Parts: structure tokens; C-alpha cells; sequence
């Protein structure tokens, strides 16, 4: 029961951890997504 | 002066398009080893 708890315990911070990761990948990629769309509008602003 | 303006931007956009696409694939991966590793966790939390 003591060793189950422990690596419950410990899944708990490992599947916590890999949330956070996944939402900081999220926040790069419309961060990117917003630069791509202003480099794009400068891109046609060019052309023009 | 503009047409070179015009080129930069557009190849910035590529080159984040790029990177993005490389992020959301990491990010996949990165879901799917949480959802497993979290599946293991309610196991694990159920055993005990």
C-alpha cells in the first residue's frame, strides 16, 4: 500500500510536469503563429 | 530599400512556420507519453 501510494505520488508530479510542458508548447506556438501572421502582412505590404 | 523589406519578412514567416510546425509535433508526442504515464498514475492511485 506504501509503495503504490508513493508511485501514485510520484505519477502525480510526473503527469502535473508534462501538463505544464505541453501548455508552455502551446504558448511558443501562437507566439510563433502571431509573428508568422505580422511577417506575412509585411511580406504583402511589400509586394503592394 | 522595400523589396528588400518584403523578402526578409517573408522568409522570417517561412523559417517560424517551420518552427512551429517542428513544436506542435514535440507537443503530440509529449501529450500522448502524459496521457500514458497519467492512465499508469490512476492505476497505480487504484492499487493502493
Amino acid at each position: 500500500l506504501e509503495k503504490a501510494r508513493e508511485d501514485l505520488a510520484q505519477i502525480q508530479a510526473y503527469i502535473k510536469n508534462l501538463k505544464d510542458v505541453y501548455t508552455k508548447q502551446m504558448e511558443e506556438k501562437n507566439e510563433l503563429e502571431m509573428k508568422a501572421a505580422k511577417t506575412k502582412k509585411k511580406i504583402n505590404t511589400a509586394r503592394t | 530599400t522595400i523589396n528588400q523589406m518584403e523578402i526578409s519578412l517573408k522568409e522570417e514567416e517561412i523559417q517560424l512556420n517551420e518552427a512551429t510546425e517542428k513544436t506542435n509535433q514535440l507537443l503530440a508526442n509529449l501529450d500522448k507519453e502524459s496521457k500514458k504515464a497519467n492512465q499508469k498514475g490512476e492505476e497505480v492511485a487504484a492499487t493502493n
